[PDB]
């Protein structure tokens, strides 16, 4: 290569082409997969990441760990992207997708090094993934009875399986029942914003509770608030979006008077406007008043005089949850405060929870929202508990959409690997090697489970392969018993769509990585 | 054709085998290559496909013109021959419609 | 045991994966467990001298020179200027005990330090830390039930 | 604290880029001296790093002064040096041929052909090239002086010395013939050692001549020495004529009064005895490579003997060859055979502001001095280079009397023969074979380009002409740009020069094709 | 630090008549292959500003790790355009510099040759 | 806690770094394997250029920092020293073995089991090679040597000219042949003086039926051609005599200084007279000769060469029958030189080779000697020809010493892989994986050859493995053991019939050395790097 006084690209452009860059891309993918490798399974371990500001994030979630990793490698970013995709569409399996993709790339690396054309590998991956998805859909177990008790049990088992890998796995039955109960009360859309999650420092995990209603923190009470009663036995709730305090009528309003009588009339008119709003609220029959906009001290004292509870500056989502639980309507004008626009709950009370004051709306019979109040010894403890409960909630929602379950613990992947190997034994032979490599790479998850648990991976792998070969579909890794067992009878259940999405995303990532032959990096502009 | 990993000055990922996108996301400094790139972009604007054809044909034409100049032909003769051959190809093309 | 992993490829080409990977550090597995247990042990041993009627005070000086003499474990750990993450976790544990109860903010730190110190010698013998945590949870449940059993009521 | 396998300053590149870079380096090196070929070539000025100026059009002289960083260019420079050392001509031709073959090889490597196939095709092509060159050669009669002069003229017609063709041709032919030697059944020429070229700036180049003897820039030791001797008997020496310390430590101890004077007198007597031993042979001139004491000069003048001191060893060997003498280190062992008789005149004369010693009438001398007189030092350097080329060509013709048509006629003939041969290959390597065969047309092409005529029409006409039966001697007239039968233009080249050029170009192409990886930056690790 | 103490090694400090002295040094290197002439910029060494401004021509000679010659600012006592032979004579007057041609190369178990039965 | 002033790596990290370093060293030279391989250019920091295909030279010239890479480089150097061929295959095999063993270790297989499996696989591979894949060279004749030389010179700058270079190599090796005690024909390579000189083409390289010296006559007065040469080899300088350190000259009578000074040179004069009086014509000495002694040789019409290399002088003395004399001292305290210490040659000439001269001692008697003059386009080409020629000479020596050869082109590797993958099922439970990985690693050679040839490596190696499996299973298909790779056409081919051989010692030593290097690297699981 010559200096060539006039150059084609910008000076400093870096270009990598050929087999070596593909091998380097595969190695980078393996490096990324290693960073979340040990977080998989009930024996998985958490990872702690410190940012530049010094904040520490402790998480067992693969997607969160990958997000906190500041990857810059163009090929490595695909694994993070597919982890984000799996989190978005499913919510669980973010650790499995990266491992599967990296194992695919590792298995096909020797064939790449020996000059195999990438298109053949891509076609083999597409065929194998299609066959595996069809097999998963075919052998997935579903019950067409719509029995409430067994469907509830299926939801609870799926929640426990999705939860039995986190720091709350000791109380996995308790939190699983809480999560299933919370999800069942969502109405039709299962919107995540309808499940409030409040984290309160202090207290054990068993002290965490689910509220059949809405609960939120106290919001900067004004003077005279402590004179209000803090418990009602059948209150009517006025959900408002109104600023109840003395203020200018309008920002651009101007008052022009030339008589002291008019001055007194103006001040009395302002006071009368405020008192008329408060009087309308009072004769609306409501005992609890909530508002997005601030509620002034004058209004607070007025409500205290009438023995009512008031709370201004309530967050928008909390008022939405209160409206959907008590069954009222958020009002921007108080002129027509009819009976139907007033919320209603059986019991309202303010109670102290770990050094904080919380307002409780319990006893709602037709509530369509929830409120998780999580307790723990550190803010990261509550954060990880919230992440785990989010995973469980997503799993339960997906199970509600379609109750198609497959046994976990790597049993499904053993069945898929056996089926794929059997299929590959009946083709010419160029695709046979690649499909066999795909089937072998499908064994990564149970092997990783055994490695994390401290087992001997080879013996468990051999036993699982022998068990699946001669008959047996749901035989996977049993962590506690140091051996293998029928995971379906052990209630290690997984929605089939989770593994379907995992396989699809891993295959797409592997094909995209393999299809790239050259990498070009333009010099950075405005480095600052 | 294989996809290409392209990183622009803003560190934005690009995987594509589309010639026009690759050319757009390359900091091309040689002005003759700039003319080739803008001809490709004009082809993309007018039709929407065939940009890689434009680059390949232009490159082949330029290398063969360099060979012709080396063997002794003048630039004017090469240009005239290319124009005549392009006219002949345009005349021929309707007869090749299947 | 530090600076992540440095390969620079087997073909001599640059191998950059994580931004500023040369300026970052990483600890894996048992070494990280030992470091965390040591940090928690140091914090607990610092706190344990201020336990009981004969416990002595700690004289805390902030960044502005204001000095505070106190015996409250939560107050001591809150004003302590730590940088180890496990020390911050211990401080947050003491603050949580203060928020929920208001008393015993020093007992929690000492108990956690002792638990991790024993877990260190359990780990040295080849026991998975998850097994240690499960055993600790079972023993904690047993101890809580015993506390409920031997509890006494007052007017 | 980075961990590395190789050094942090070791850079590696491989693949198509390495081959393209090497071939482009060879092409650029060829382009450097592309216009310096043919009778109508132009001069080039080279600024030496030591402040000197080299003004020439020789390919090797131009390439030798160029400092390059790309190792392929270094390989090309070494190729030019090898061609210059082996035969003394064809440096520009071999460089251009190597560049053209490597361009063709790059064309073939752009496709999916492995370099080994191209190398095998190139080697088969080279074998056929050698066969055709040997086939189209013609013999040369050694005793025909006119034919030798014509050959030397065709060799030097492309240089700046072409303005004086007869003079340079006669000088080169006479020097080569008289330096030719035969002893013990072994024939040698030895242009490198004998036939020295001495250049004295000033005068006119028409006064330049080759002496029947030797000439050195030396003066008589004493003014009383004879500066003009008719028939001298030169005696050559290798040792000093002065008292010198012995090898062993030889401290003396003087206790008597007269021992000091006795020691000095014995030094005097030792010098006298050495001079008497020299004189006993009755010579006229004494030449030695080392110093001569003043007492030795006095004793030699007493016998009317001219003495010159401090001559170079090469000059003394040249004098020994010229005057038929033998260099003797110990004067006490001088023999009549060692005395050099055969020099017909010795004369010391003044040229400019210096004294020069002439021994210029030797009968049957085996060494000569070429006295170059010109405008300046650079002009004389160029004339010396041209004379070196002429003498090398004369030696090549004398060793091998085969002769080959020039002006691109041989190139086109070999190309046509190889193209006809390739019609029966019916393989995958026929394409590189035919292409490297046609690559020989660059020499007529660059001849036409330098002449300024129409390249395409002339090459097409020449190719059509070479397709006939008896047309192997049809080249291009480099000064008129017309097709002319070369057996009447008289431009012919020795077969050895063409063979060396072809072989060197083909092997340069092969060597640069054998390469696909480059590593650099590591210490030499002595 | 490296190389044998029995070989005289000199270094030159320069900034971008430096060219003439560099040419003379190249000529001496061609004339003295046993020596390892080399040069290095002052800015690389980061010497003092006075050396950079008034001591541009530096003739530093090392022999076994010690300075047997520290010729600095040789403009006055040597000149500006003197040739390589002048520098050689000047350096050899102080007894510092050291006092056939093959085809190309000859160099290539310890069993040299044995015809013993 | 450790408080060790240095960096520490433990577990998977250090193993991965070692494997990456070994793989990088392998990938450095993987492109110069087999006839379709291509050479590399090495450029120093001072501009020196080296072009070579030999793996050992490439690894020696490179700067290597990682200790495992150093291990591989020294492995290549040892393979070159002990065999002379296969310096690239050994490195590639060792790196592949290390990679597969590391993969097994990552599969939680203990490294001791992998090491035991590798040892068993190496032993069984050596046994199978020695029992099935060897070909006896007694019934093949000179064609076996020619084919071995041609195979060794493939992938080299002298590949296509093999038809001539193999003849040259075989002739030289057979010329330097000698027999020793207990009747073992020994071939002392490195006795063939390889002389380089650029100029005319490779086909003009000359094999000298004698010896060649890279030196000329001391004086221009001596004759440059002697027909009946009586070579006198000396190991002492011929110059003015000088007394030793313990002897000093002190003069008290001034009349004796002239006699002292005369005797000083007359001693050397009389030594030269004694040497010449026996009829010597060519005089070679390791020391120097001054002017007067050169004149003494000139007057007698005899050659005199100074500064002769000691090894060259020893070879000349052995070939011509002369004996080297470090001094002219007999067993009765006198100075003498008998005619018995004179070697003889058919002709001694100073030939001119490309504007330079060298001395050719032609057709020495009482012993046959050989030398090679290599002609190339430039210096780098000549150096590469010399390296390839040395490799070919070593291969021919190995073939002549041990009369067993094996088919080339990856046939041995494929047969070994099939046999080992079949044999691994017989012994052990965890070692079987190690033996299977050894068999898989042995397949890196044909894969690399196919990749270099830009052929379909997968299909070609699959066909080779199928052929060898059929050979091993069917007992009437033993003829398929020789099925190698035809790189020119990219098809399987009977390499034994095609004439592609190589010494069995090459494969055996490569396997043993690669296995030992992989075992050595595999034991490492912790690194401490103290700061300097
Ligand atoms: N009780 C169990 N026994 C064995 N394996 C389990 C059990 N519970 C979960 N798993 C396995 O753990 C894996 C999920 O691990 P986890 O890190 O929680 O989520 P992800 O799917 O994102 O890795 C599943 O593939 C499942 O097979
Ligand atoms: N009068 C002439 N007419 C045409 N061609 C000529 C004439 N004289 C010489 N040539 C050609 O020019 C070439 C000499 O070019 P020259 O400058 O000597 O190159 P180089 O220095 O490499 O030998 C020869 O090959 C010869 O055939
Ligand atoms: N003509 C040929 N056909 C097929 N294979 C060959 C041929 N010549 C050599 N080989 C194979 O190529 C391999 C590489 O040899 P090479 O790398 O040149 O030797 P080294 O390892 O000493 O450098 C050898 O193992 C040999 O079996
Ligand atoms: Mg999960
Ligand atoms: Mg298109
Ligand atoms: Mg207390
Ligand atoms: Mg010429
Ligand atoms: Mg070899």
């Amino acid at each position: 290569m010559m200096p060539t006084p006039v150059i084609l690209l910008k000076e400093g452009t870096d270009s990598s082409q050929g087999i070596p860059q593909l091998v380097s891309n595969i190695s980078a993918c393996q490096v990324i997969a290693e960073a979340v490798r040990t977080t998989l399974g009930p024996r998985g371990m958490d990872k702690l990441i410190v940012d530049g500001r010094g904040k520490a994030t402790i998480s067992n979630d693969g997607a969160t760990i990958l997000k906190l990793l500041d990857v810059v490698h163009p090929a490595a970013k695909t694994l993070v992207d597919i982890a984000k995709s799996q989190d978005a569409e499913v919510g669980d399996g973010t650790t499995s997708v990266t491992l599967l993709a990296a194992e695919f790339l590792k298995q096909v690396k020797p064939y790449v090094e020996e000059g195999l054309h990438p298109q053949i590998i891509i076609r083999a991956f597409r065929t194998a993934t299609q066959l595996a998805v069809n097999k998963i859909k075919e052998i997935a177990v579903t019950v067409k009875k719509a029995d409430k008790v067994e469907q509830r049990k299926l939801l609870e088992k799926c929640a426990m399986t999705a939860l039995s890998s986190k720091l709350i796995s000791q109380q996995k039955a308790f939190f699983a029942k809480m999560v299933v109960d919370a999800v069942m009360m969502l109405d039709d859309l299962l919107q995540l914003k309808m499940i409030g999650i409040k984290k309160v420092q202090g207290g054990a995990l068993e002290d965490s509770q689910l509220v059949a209603g809405v609960a939120f923190k106290k919001t900067f009470s004004y003077a005279g608030f402590e004179m209000q009663p803090k418990k009602y036995h059948n209150p009517k709730i006025a959900l408002l979006n109104v600023e109840l305090e003395l203020k200018a009528e309008k920002d651009n309003a101007e008052i022009r008077v030339h008589t002291v009588e008019d001055y007194q009339a103006i001040v009395d008119a302002e006071w009368n406007i405020l008192y008329d709003k408060l009087e309308k609220i009072h004769h609306s029959g409501a005992k609890v008043v909530l508002s997005k906009l601030p509620i002034g001290d004058v209004a607070t004292q007025y409500f205290a005089d009438r023995d009512m509870f008031c709370a201004g500056r309530v967050p928008e989502e909390d008022l939405k949850r209160t409206m959907m639980a008590c069954g009222g309507s958020i009002q921007t004008s108080v002129n027509a405060l009819s009976a139907d626009v007033l919320g209603r709950c059986q019991v309202f009370e303010e109670t102290q929870i770990g050094g904080e004051r919380y307002n409780f709306f319990t006893g709602c019979p037709k509530a369509k929202t929830c409120t998780f109040i999580l307790r723990g010894g550190a803010e990261q403890f509550m954060e990880e508990t919230e992440r785990s409960l989010h995973d469980a909630i997503m799993i339960v929602r997906r199970a509600i959409k379609n109750d198609s379950v497959v046994a976990g613990g790597g049993a499904i992947e053993m069945e898929l690997s056996k089926y794929l190997r059997d299929y590959s034994r009946t083709i010419p032979g160029k695709q046979q090697l690649l499909i066999g490599a795909y089937a072998k790479a499908l064994e990564i998850i149970p092997r990783q489970l055994c490695d994390n648990a401290g087992f001997d991976a080879t013996n468990i792998l051999n036993k699982l392969r022998a068990r699946h070969a001669q008959g047996g579909t749901w035989y996977g890794v049993d962590i506690n018993n140091e051996d293998i067992a029928d995971n379906f009878e052990a209630f290690v259940w997984e929605p089939a769509m989770v593994r379907i999405n995992a396989l699809t995303a891993a295959s797409e990532a592997a094909c995209l990585i393999v299809s790239v032959d050259e990498t070009i990096k333009n010099p950075r502009s405005t480095v600052d | 054709g294989m996809n290409k990993m392209v990183i622009n000055h803003l560190e934005k990922l690009f995987v594509t085998n589309d010639a026009a996108t690759i050319l757009r996301e390359l900091e091309v400094q040689h002005p003759a290559a700039k003319m080739i790139v803008m001809a490709s972009h004009m082809q993309e604007q007018e039709v929407g496909d065939g940009t890689n054809f434009v680059l390949v044909f232009a490159g082949a034409l330029l290398e063969l013109a360099e060979e012709l100049l080396r063997i002794g032909l003048s630039v004017s003769e090469v240009i005239e021959g290319y124009e005549i051959a392009c006219r002949k190809a345009h005349e021929i093309l309707p007869n090749l419609v299947c | 045991a530090s600076m992540g992993t440095l390969a620079f490829d087997e073909y001599g080409r640059p191998f950059l994966i994580i931004k500023d990977q040369d300026r970052k550090s990483r600890l894996m597995g048992l070494e990280a467990l030992k470091s965390h247990i040591m940090a928690a042990k140091a914090v607990a041993n610092t706190m344990r001298t201020s336990l009981g009627p004969n416990g002595l005070d700690k004289m805390m000086v902030d960044k502005d020179g204001d000095v505070t003499v106190t015996n409250d474990g939560a107050t001591i750990l809150s004003m302590m200027d730590v940088d180890h993450q496990i020390a911050k976790l211990m401080v947050e544990l003491s603050k949580s005990q203060d928020d929920e109860i208001g008393d015993g903010t020093t007992g929690v730190v000492v108990l956690a330090g002792a638990l991790l110190e024993e877990a260190e010698q359990l780990l040295d013998r080849g026991i998975h830390p998850i097994r240690i945590a499960d055993g600790y949870e079972q023993a904690a449940r047993v101890a809580i039930e015993h506390l409920d059993k031997i509890s006494d009521s007052v007017l | 604290r980075p961990v590395l396998v190789l050094s942090q300053n070791t850079k590696r590149e491989s693949g198509r880029k390495v081959q393209s870079g090497n071939i482009n380096a060879a092409k650029t090196i060829a382009d450097i001296i592309r216009t310096c070929l043919g009778p109508k070539s132009m001069m080039k000025m080279l600024l030496d790093p030591m402040g000197g100026i080299v003004m020439t059009n020789d390919g090797n002289a131009i390439l030798r002064e160029i400092q390059v960083q790309h190792p392929a260019a270094k390989s090309m420079i070494e190729i030019s040096r090898t061609q210059d050392e082996e035969v003394g001509d064809g440096t520009t031709s071999v460089i251009i041929l190597a560049g053209e073959m490597l361009s063709v090889a790059e064309h073939f490597l752009e496709q999916q052909m492995h370099p080994t196939v191209v190398i095998s095709a190139y080697r088969k092509a080279l074998d056929d090239m050698i066969s055709t060159l040997k086939k189209i050669s013609i013999p040369v009669d050694i005793s025909d002086s006119d034919m030798m002069l014509n050959i030397i003229n065709s060799s030097i017609t492309t240089k700046a010395i072409s303005r004086w063709s007869s003079l340079a041709c006669n000088i080169a032919l006479d020097a080569v013939k008289m330096v030719q030697f035969e002893e013990n059944g072994r024939k040698e020429i030895d242009i490198k050692k004998y036939a020295r070229v001495e250049k004295i700036p000033g005068g006119i180049i028409e006064d330049s001549c080759v002496l029947r003897g030797v000439m050195i820039n030396k003066d008589v030791t004493h003014p009383r020495m004879r500066r003009y001797i008719k028939n001298p008997r030169i005696v050559l020496l290798d040792s000093s004529l002065e008292y010198k310390k012995g090898e062993s430590q030889t401290d003396i101890e003087i206790t008597r009064e007269e021992d000091f004077t006795r020691i000095l007198q014995m030094e005097e007597e030792y010098i006298q005895q050495l001079c008497e031993d020299i004189i006993q042979l009755k010579p006229d001139v004494v030449i030695t490579e080392k110093g001569i004491s003043d007492l030795a000069q006095h004793y030699l003048m007493r016998a009317n003997i001219t003495a010159i001191r401090r001559v170079r060893k090469t000059d003394n060997n040249r004098i020994a060859r010229a005057c038929g003498a033998r260099i003797v280190s110990r004067p006490e062992e001088l023999r009549e055979d060692d005395v050099g008789t055969g020099a017909g005149l010795l004369e010391i004369k003044k040229i400019g502001d210096e004294y020069f010693t002439f021994i210029t009438d030797c009968k049957d001398p085996k060494a000569c001095t070429i006295l170059l007189r010109g405008a300046s030092k650079e002009i004389l350097s160029e004339v010396e280079r041209n004379l070196q080329d002429a003498m090398q060509v004369c030696r090549n013709v004398l060793l091998d009397p085969q002769l080959v048509p020039g002006g691109g006629a041989s190139e086109m003939a070999v190309a046509h023969a190889l193209t006809e041969k390739s019609k029966a290959m019916t393989g995958v390597e026929q394409w590189p074979y035919r292409a490297v065969a046609q690559a020989l047309e660059v020499i007529p092409r660059t001849l036409i380009q330098n002449c300024g005529a129409s390249t395409i029409r002339l090459l097409t006409s020449l190719r059509a002409k070479h397709t006939q039966e008896n047309c192997e001697t049809w080249g291009v007239n480099g000064e008129t740009g017309t097709l002319v039968d070369m057996k009447e233009l008289g431009i012919w080249e020795p077969l050895a020069v063409k063979l060396q050029t072809y072989k060197t170009a083909v092997e340069t192409a092969v060597l640069l094709l054998r390469i696909d990886d480059i590593v650099s930056g590591h210490k030499k690790k002595g | 630090d490296k190389e044998q103490k029995s070989i005289v090694i000199m270094v030159h400090i320069y900034e971008d008549g430096t060219e003439a002295m560099n040419g003379c040094m190249i000529c001496l290197a061609a004339e003295y292959p046993a020596v390892k002439f080399c040069k290095v910029k002052s800015s690389v060494i980061g010497a003092s500003s006075q050396f950079t401004r008034n001591a541009l021509p530096a003739l530093l000679i090392y022999k076994g790790g010690e300075l047997i010659g520290n010729f600095v600012r040789v403009t006055d006592q040597l000149g500006d355009d003197f040739f390589a032979v002048d520098l050689e004579a000047f350096l050899q007057e102080f007894g510092l510099l050291p006092e056939v041609l093959t085809s190309v190369r000859n160099s290539a178990s310890e069993d040299s040759d044995l015809e013993i039965d | 806690p450790l408080s060790v002033f240095g960096d520490r790596s433990t577990g998977e990290t250090i193993r991965s770094q070692n494997v990456m370093a070994a793989a990088s060293i392998a990938n450095i030279v993987k492109s110069s394997l087999g006839p379709v391989g291509l050479d590399k250019m090495l450029v120093d920091d001072i501009g020196d250029v080296t072009i070579t295909n030999d793996g050992a030279t490439i690894l020696k010239l490179l700067e290597v920092e990682h200790p495992a890479a150093k291990v591989l480089c020294e492995l290549a150097d040892l393979q070159d020293k002990e065999v002379g061929d296969g310096t690239t295959s050994v490195v590639i095999i060792a790196a592949e073995l290390l990679k597969n063993a590391d993969e097994l270790v990552k599969q939680k297989i203990h490294p001791t089991s992998v090491i035991s499996g590798y040892r068993l696989a190496c032993k069984e591979a050596v046994r199978y090679i020695n029992e099935n894949l060897i070909v006896n060279t007694d019934e093949l004749g000179r064609d076996c040597l020619i084919n071995a030389a041609k195979t060794s010179m493939s992938s080299k700058i002298i590949g296509i000219n093999g038809d001539f270079f193999a003849n040259m190599v075989v002739d030289a090796v057979l010329a330097i042949k000698y027999t020793d005690i207990r009747g073992q024909p020994r071939y002392p390579v490195n006795s063939v003086n390889i002389l380089k000189a650029h100029g005319r083409s490779q086909m003009e390289s000359m094999l000298i039926s004698g010896y060649a010296l890279n030196c000329v006559v001391g004086s221009q007065g001596m004759p440059k051609r002697i027909v009946n040469a009586k070579i006198a080899c000396l190991d002492f300088s011929l110059q003015k005599t000088k007394m030793k350190l313990g002897v000093q000259v002190v003069i008290t009578d001034p009349e004796k200084l002239d006699q002292i000074r005369q005797r000083e040179s007359d001693i050397t004069k009389e030594r030269i007279q004694k040497i010449l009086a026996t009829g010597a014509n060519v005089i070679l000495t390791t020391g120097g000769i001054d002017d007067m002694c050169l004149k003494y040789f000139v007057e007698a019409g005899a050659m005199a060469v100074r500064r002769v290399l000691k090894r060259d002088l020893k070879r000349i003395a052995k070939a011509s029958g002369a004996t080297i004399l470090s001094t002219l001292a007999n067993l009765e305290g006198e100075e003498t030189f008998e005619a018995a210490m004179l070697g003889q040659a058919e002709e001694v000439v100073q030939e001119r080779i490309c504007d330079d001269e060298l001395i050719l001692i032609k057709n020495t008697k009482a012993r046959t000697s050989a030398s090679i003059i290599l002609r190339g386009a430039n210096d780098f080409m000549c150096d590469e020809m010399e390296r390839s020629l040395h490799d070919a000479l070593c291969v021919v020596k190995r073939v002549l010493e041990s009369k067993s050869v094996v088919p080339g082109g990856g046939a041995v590797e494929a047969a070994l892989s099939i046999y080992l993958e079949n044999y691994a099922t017989s012994m052990g439970s965890r070692e079987q994986l190690a033996i299977a990985e050894f068999a898989r690693s042995l397949l890196v050679i044909p894969n690399t050859l196919a990749v270099n040839a830009a052929q379909d490596s997968t299909d070609l190696v699959a066909k080779l493995r199928a052929f060898h499996n059929e050979a091993q299973v069917n007992p009437e298909r033993k003829n398929l053991k020789w099925i190698g790779l035809d790189l020119s056409n990219g098809k399987p081919r009977d390499n034994k019939q095609a004439g592609v051989f190589e010494p069995t010692i090459v494969k055996v030593k490569s396997l043993k050395f690669a296995t030992e290097a992989a075992i050595t690297i595999l034991r490492i699981d912790d690194l401490i790097k103290l700061h300097p």
